[PDB]
Formats: structure tokens, C-alpha cells, sequence
């Protein structure tokens, strides 16, 4: 043979995907979006009352 | 090549060429429906 | 049912108290313009 | 103080080059990973062999390649201050001027290239102003070294005067006591021809390089070398890399007064008829491209010798020079003296790589991409804005991608007269 020809490299964008997580714990806490932006100060924070006995 | 990846770059490029009108058309809805006092940022006081 | 989707939320940070606790999903419509095949038939009644 | 908004034009220069020269624009999505680099075949010659009993003695298949790659971009940054008055009087005239200069570094960088990658190289002993219709025999000279080497001129051929000799080429058809109809025109425009001895381009540049000297004596080949075309080799991991084609390191006694530029020429190597492989009567001239090391040189064209009896067949069929190197063989410089190229090629021999600077991307927030069309040389760069108040001020860039290649410099000359002493 000694088809000295011209040689390329085929990079093909199939990813092979490794990866596959769940998150049952944070689906199921329930999420809060107070418009309060002073709590970056951390000495900020949300006060809510307990049922009284 | 990807269905999933040529939709969700089609999705992405049409989101991102929205945003600004998008953001203004909601805070006129804001605006024009449940009040006109977006005040978080004013909480250091 | 069970397996819960998910999309780019479009309202990001609705700000009452609490989030509506909401699922999102999409619907993508596309519209494809391309030569396909008709038949020509002859109509028993009449018509070509 | 009288001010007015007439402006008083002070240059106009000319881009002949830059705008015949071919423009590339592969896909940037494949250069990004490919190193901005891309390899181009080469057109393929094959072996001969005449008899009847041919038992093993089947060659194979070698295709030749050479590589086009770019460079960095070549920008107009520039800061503009808001407060000041003569700045708000210049911001677009300065725009405009950037966009001219640009065009005319491009030119620059393609006619420095040719000058400086141009394998065939005609010299003359004397001035062209010298004897009568000595420019034809100049130009003469440049086509029948194109044509004796069986070189593809298919796209078409071009011939760049420095505005002295071509001065001096009006003058000798003008002092012809005659005025027939190249006379007169010769006499009434400074135009000698458009078509001179068998190019069918031949113009003025005033962009032309000077070829400086080389100090350069008393050099020999050390060692006999031999140089084989060759498609691809191995690295020290067994990959197979690609090689190109236009160049060769040879090793001499030593490398002092040589710079990139340089015409050199072997003693006793003769060009060859390239398809038909006939020894010519002219010697084989090379063009030193880099100088690595102090003992080594980098030549343009590869020296593959006709006689080389290390070369398979299939290599043997790329042969361009009659002869190899034998350890003793001296060494002619051929630029002796300063001169400023007159540079010849054809058309198909210089390509300008091109490439966007996509900064209109999301990544690029606060500051505002636009494109920009370079008149002249028909090219694309971008044009970003951006602002300051640690300075009070905004800042102005005019980027512009791109790379001349010479993808045959065994096409591309380069004319040198009055290179006597």
C-alpha cells in the first residue's frame, strides 16, 4: 500500500453524559422570596410568631 | 445534530434577544396591577 | 407524572411572601415550508 | 483665533496588492480547535517507470500539503476625552485615518511577504536605465523563468515595479526618437504598458520592500544533506503530524550576516523542468525564511534532489532541484546590494487568512461591538466602544484579524537590479 497520505483528527461533539443527580430533599422544603435585602448584613433577619399555647 | 441542543439553542438565542422588552412589558404589568412601590432595595432602614 | 420537569421560570422572584410552588414545561411550535406529494384523482360525481 | 472645518488632504496612497491578493475565510467554529491553522493539499506528480517485467516494483501514494495559519489582531486602540474641544473636532477623522491605516498595513504585510518568501529571484549586474529596453528584458527575464519551470499560471500573473524603475522603464520607451502608440502613451502618462513580455498585470507599487544587503561570505554546506518530501511523520508518542512542504533546515558552517529576506543559491544545483524533469541552465535559487539556531538556516523551497538515491520513487517525482548537497558545496548570496524589489507572481500564490472577533457576544456587556468594512482591502474587523469615569473618558478600538500566507512560494520572484559589486 504505503498510501502516504494526509492525516486529520475527528473531534465530534456526541457528549457522553456521567452525571445524574436527585434532589428529593430541597423539591420537597418549601421556597420564600421576602423583598428584603438589608439581610446581607446578616444581623438582619425575619421574625415570625409561634402558635401560642 | 442533538434535537434536545439545536431546540434549547434556538429557545436560548430567541430568550436572550427578548430581554429587555420583556423586563419592561412585566414591570409595566407590575406596575399597572399590584403596586407601584418596588422598594426592597430600601431596607436599610 | 412523577418525574417533575423543569424550565427557564419566567417569573423570577415573585415577591408576595411565598412562590405559587409551581411546575414549568415548554411547548415549542415549528413550522416546516416543504414540497410533498398530491395525488390527482377523478371525482365520481364530476370534476376533474 | 479663525478656525474653519476645511480640511486640508495631505495623503493618498494606493493598495494594489492587499486588494488582488485571494481572501480566506474558513469557518471560525473548526479554527478555534484546529489552532487557527489549516492544511491545503498540494497538486499531485507521479512516477514513471518503462519496461515489461515490473515484479515488486509497485510504488504508492504521496500527496504533499502545506499549512495556513494567521497571526494577531492589529488594532487602532485609541482614548477620546469627552471634555476637550479638539477632540470632539477629530473623533471621526481619526476613524476615518484608522480605517486607512489599517488597509495600508495590510498592504505592507503582503508585499513584505512576497519580498521576503519569493524563491525565483532575477537579478541584474546594472541599473535598468541602463540599455534600451532593459525593463522588458527584466520582465522578460521573470516570465521565462516561470514558464521554463512549468509553474501553473492559470489564474493569471503579476508584475509590481518600485516607482524608480518604473520611472526609468518610461524613460527608455520615451528616449526611443519614435512615438508610435506605446510612445505616445508612454509620453502623455507616465504608463509604460498594462501588459509587459507576457503579464498580464504589471503595475506600480510605492510599497515596495528594500532588500538590504547581506554581509554573508565564505559559507559551505556542512555535511551532505538530503531533504525528502514527506506527508507526515511520527512524533515521540507515534502520532503521525502533518508536515509542510514549503520548507527545509539545512545546516551550513555558520549562519552570520543571513536574516529573513535573503537570496541564496548553492553551487552546482540547477532548477528542473518540475512535470517533465529536465535540468535547466539556471541556477536554483532559495530564499532564506528563518535563521534558528547558528549553524541552521530555513529554506522556502525544498531542495529534493533529482539523484538522490535515498528517495522512493513517489518522492523522487516532487524532485525541483537536478543535485543534492555534498558537504563542501559554497554557498552565493544573491542580494549583494541594496535594492528595492521589484516583486513578481502569480495570482494563486498569496492568499490573506481572515477572521471575526465575535466580541458582539453576551460575554461582552458594557461595551458596544459593531462591525467595520475596510474600504481598499476588502476586509471585516470589529469596533468596540467602551466608557471610563475613573478617567473621565472612553476608550475606541478598531480590531482586525487576519494573516498573508504564501501557500507557493516557489510561484512568488522577486527582482533585483544593479546587483554588482
Amino acid at each position: 500500500a504505503l498510501n502516504e497520505g494526509q492525516i486529520v483528527t475527528l473531534a465530534v461533539d456526541e457528549i457522553i453524559e456521567t452525571i445524574s443527580a436527585i434532589t428529593p430533599m430541597a423539591q420537597k422544603a418549601k421556597k420564600y422570596t421576602p423583598p428584603a435585602a438589608s439581610m446581607q448584613r446578616s444581623s438582619n433577619t425575619i421574625w415570625m410568631p409561634v402558635e401560642q399555647e | 445534530e442533538n434535537r434536545l441542543e439545536s431546540i434549547l439553542s434556538r429557545f436560548d438565542a430567541d430568550w436572550t434577544a427578548s430581554d429587555e422588552a420583556r423586563r419592561e412589558a412585566k414591570n409595566d404589568l407590575f406596575f399597572s396591577r399590584v403596586s407601584q412601590w418596588d422598594d426592597w432595595l430600601s431596607q436599610y432602614t | 407524572a412523577d418525574d417533575i420537569p423543569s424550565f427557564q421560570n419566567p417569573n423570577d422572584w415573585v415577591f408576595p411572601w411565598l412562590t405559587q410552588d409551581t411546575i414549568q414545561i415548554a411547548e415549542f411550535y415549528e413550522v416546516v415550508e416543504k414540497k410533498e406529494t398530491a395525488f390527482i384523482y377523478q371525482d365520481p360525481v364530476t370534476g376533474e | 483665533t479663525l478656525a474653519v472645518d476645511e480640511i486640508i488632504e495631505t495623503i493618498s496612497a494606493i493598495t494594489p496588492m492587499a486588494q488582488k491578493a485571494k481572501k480566506y475565510t474558513p469557518p471560525a467554529a473548526s479554527m478555534q480547535r484546529s489552532s487557527n491553522t489549516i492544511w491545503m493539499p498540494v497538486e499531485q506528480e507521479s512516477p514513471t517507470q518503462e519496461g515489461w517485467d515490473l515484479t515488486d516494483k509497485a510504488t504508492g501514494l504521496l500527496e504533499l500539503n502545506v499549512a495556513v495559519n494567521m497571526g494577531e489582531p492589529d488594532n487602532d486602540f485609541f482614548q477620546l476625552r469627552a471634555d476637550d474641544l479638539r477632540d470632539e473636532t477629530a473623533y471621526r477623522r481619526r476613524i476615518q485615518s484608522a480605517a486607512r491605516k489599517l488597509a495600508n498595513n495590510v498592504e505592507l504585510k503582503v508585499a513584505n511577504m512576497a519580498a521576503e518568501m519569493g524563491s525565483l529571484v532575477i537579478t541584474s549586474p546594472d541599473a535598468i536605465g541602463t540599455n534600451t529596453a532593459d525593463a522588458w528584458n527584466f520582465v522578460a527575464d521573470a516570465e521565462e523563468i516561470m514558464f521554463s519551470r512549468e509553474l501553473n499560471r492559470d489564474m493569471g500573473t503579476s508584475y509590481f515595479f518600485n516607482p524608480q524603475d518604473y520611472k526609468k522603464a518610461g524613460y527608455d520607451l520615451t528616449k526611443r526618437d519614435i512615438f508610435g502608440r506605446i510612445p505616445e502613451e508612454a509620453y502623455r502618462d507616465g504608463t509604460i504598458q498594462r501588459q509587459v513580455a507576457g503579464f498580464d498585470d504589471v503595475l506600480r507599487s510605492p510599497k515596495l520592500p528594500v532588500l538590504t544587503k547581506s554581509t554573508a561570505t565564505g559559507i559551505t554546506v556542512s555535511g551532505a544533506q538530503s531533504f525528502k518530501p514527506v506527508a507526515w511523520q511520527l512524533d515521540n508518542d507515534g502520532n503521525k503530524v502533518n508536515v509542510d512542504n514549503r520548507f527545509a533546515t539545512v545546516t551550513l558552517s555558520a549562519t552570520t550576516g543571513m536574516k529573513r529576506g535573503d537570496k541564496i543559491s548553492f553551487a552546482g544545483v540547477k532548477f528542473l523542468g518540475q512535470m517533465a524533469k529536465n535540468v535547466l541552465a539556471q541556477d536554483a535559487t532559495f530564499s532564506v525564511v528563518r535563521v534558528v539556531d547558528g549553524t541552521h538556516v530555513e529554506i522556502t523551497p525544498k531542495p529534493v534532489a533529482l539523484d538522490d538515491v535515498s528517495l522512493s520513487p513517489e518522492q523522487r517525482a516532487y524532485a525541483n532541484v537536478n543535485t543534492s548537497l555534498a558537504d563542501a558545496m559554497a554557498v552565493n548570496i544573491l542580494n549583494v546590494k541594496d535594492a528595492r524589489t521589484n516583486v513578481f507572481w502569480a495570482d494563486d500564490a498569496i492568499r490573506i487568512v481572515s477572521q471575526p472577533i465575535p466580541a458582539n457576544h453576551e460575554l461582552f456587556a458594557g461595551m458596544k461591538t459593531t462591525s467595520f468594512s475596510i474600504p481598499d482591502v476588502g476586509l471585516n474587523g470589529i469596533f468596540a466602544t467602551q466608557g471610563d469615569i475613573s478617567t473621565l473618558s472612553g476608550l475606541c478600538r478598531i480590531a482586525l484579524w487576519y494573516g498573508v500566507n504564501a501557500t507557493r512560494p516557489e510561484a512568488i520572484g522577486v527582482g533585483l537590479p544593479g546587483q554588482t559589486a
